[PDB]
């Protein structure tokens, strides 16, 4: 089996037991460091009518090293690229062992709520987001309907 | 125990930020396959040879069991090496990097090890189509 | 002997080196360990930015000295 740090196990369990509102995370049976994640597109945002899928993996040196996350659902966002990759401070310079999975996912949800074209990951998207903001909001709302699972 | 997807994302970074020798390049064949199964590669001909001065475009298939299982390579650009099928372009599974393959191997090590067989450990300049001749 | 490499990021690796090892020679070791290619490596020791043609001993870098790895800052 190859044991799991008391940290992970406690976090895994509490994610189900004390789940983050609008978010789910559970491990792959064959890899308990690998998580299936869904995040509800914030209410009032351009992604409100959808549920987005992400995957996450805890590296060995976690929590010293931040966990790995990326979107599986195709999404229109200045800070998320064509492969689901995310550019968020907590996942990088601002990672800290005080932080945890739930904080990160919370943060990714927060990122959907308030975009930031000024420090983009997908410049083509970012440009549309600066040049024509409301129109981008529309492309995002459309893409949500096209690629995200509809919120029941 | 690093999931296939993240191993691939790891190599994608190095490939897109060029963190590797200038003799090789690799990346996604297209930005639509979220599974990152199809990859394209390049190897510029070794200096002083028929290879000298030419870009070899290859196809790398990273299957669902990558990197536990080696990937499938195939020369797109017409070329003439031994380990590669004279008609299809596939690099035979017997090639030392393919067989022997270990999780620790990468598309980077693969292309390099493949570029070594070039300049042919000898002079074997065979004779190349070069040009826009493609398999 | 061993020496440490810190970086603005977070990592703090330890290297097996020799007093005679040149700076270039050190950048290589940092590559094998972290994957970073030398041409993008900037090394500093005790106020001094290191130069490729010199040895660690030239810089008076002895065991347990801590080198600082300067990497060009990426976006988010």
């Amino acid at each position: 089996m190859a044991s799991l740090p008391k940290r992970i196990i406690k976090e895994t369990e509490k994610l189900v037991s004390d789940p983050v509102p609008g978010i789910t995370a559970e491990p792959h049976d064959d890899n308990l460091r690998y998580f299936q994640v869904t995040i509800e597109g914030p209410e009032q945002s351009p992604y409100e009518d959808g549920i987005f899928e992400l995957e996450l993996y805890l590296p060995d040196d976690y929590p010293m090293e931040a966990p790995k996350v990326r979107f599986l659902t195709k999404i229109y966002h200045p800070n998320i690229d064509r492969l689901g990759r995310i550019s968020l401070d907590v996942l990088k310079t601002n990672w800290s062992p005080a932080l945890q999975i739930r904080t990160v996912l919370l943060s990714i949800q927060a990122l959907l709520a308030s975009p930031n074209p000024n420090d983009p990951l997908a410049n083509d998207v970012a440009e549309d987001w600066i040049k024509n903001e409301q129109g981008a909001k529309a492309k995002a709302r459309e893409w949500t309907k096209l690629y995200a699972k509809k919120k029941p | 125990k690093v999931p296939r997807n993240f191993r691939l994302l790891e190599e994608l970074e190095k490939g897109e930020k060029g963190f590797g020798p200038e003799s090789c390049s690799y990346g996604l064949a297209d930005s639509d396959d979220i599974t990152m199964t199809k990859w394209n590669g390049t190897i510029l001909g070794p200096p002083h040879s028929n290879h000298e001065n030419r870009i070899y475009s290859l196809s790398i298939d990273c299957g669902p069991n990558y990197p536990d299982s080696p990937p499938k390579v195939t020369f797109i650009s017409k070329i003439n090496l031994p380990c590669v099928n004279p008609t299809t372009g596939e690099v035979q599974t017997d090639f030392h990097t393919l067989r022997d393959w270990k999780r620790a191997y990468t598309m980077e090590t693969l292309l390099l090890d493949l570029r070594k067989e070039m300049a042919t450990p000898a002079n074997k300049k065979l004779r190349q189509p070069k040009e826009g001749e493609t398999f | 002997m061993q020496i440490f490499v810190k970086t603005l990021t977070g990592k703090t690796i330890t290297l097996e080196v020799e007093p005679s090892d040149t700076i270039e020679n050190v950048k290589a070791k940092i590559q094998d360990k972290e994957g970073i290619p030398p041409d993008q490596q900037r090394l500093i020791f005790a106020g001094k930015q290191l130069e490729d043609g010199r040895t660690l001993s030239d810089y008076n870098i002895q065991k347990e000295s801590t080198l600082h790895l300067v990497l060009r800052l990426r976006g988010g």
